[PDB]
């Protein structure tokens, strides 16, 4: 299905680890912050879901 | 209407070269001063705007 996801990469060009954010909070704010590590905090988030 | 500015009242003090003027009696007013602390926390989304 459609689905908007975020996707790592690393050195050699493999795939390290993926979002799905469209079944997860966290995984919303992992796409909206764009970043896989976030701060502890409050954080307004997109409309992935 | 339209006219110069007053800056204020001409006033002349006796500078005497012997002579002090001293209060005798006083007063207590109280005075307002207002000052802003904080502005409207505005948050903008990136989807839906
Ligand atoms: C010093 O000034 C104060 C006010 O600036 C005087 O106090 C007033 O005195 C009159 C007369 O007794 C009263 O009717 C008022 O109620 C008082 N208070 C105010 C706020 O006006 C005081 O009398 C003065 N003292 C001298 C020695 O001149
Ligand atoms: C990339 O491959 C090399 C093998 O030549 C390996 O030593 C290295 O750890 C790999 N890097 C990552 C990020 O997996």
């Amino acid at each position: 299905k459609l689905t908007t996801i975020m996707l790592s990469f690393d050195v050699n060009g493999t795939i390290d680890k993926a979002v799905d954010c469209s079944s997860d909070p966290l995984s919303e704010l992992k796409c909206t912050l764009k970043s896989f590590n976030v701060s502890k905090g409050i954080y307004p988030t997109s409309n992935f879901r | 209407i339209a006219y110069a500015m007053s800056i204020g009242a001409e006033s002349s003090i006796a500078y005497s070269n012997n002579s002090i003027a001293i209060p005798t009696n006083f007063s207590i007013q109280v005075t307002t001063e207002v000052l802003p602390v904080s502005v409207s926390k505005t948050s903008v989304d990136c989807t839906m705007y």
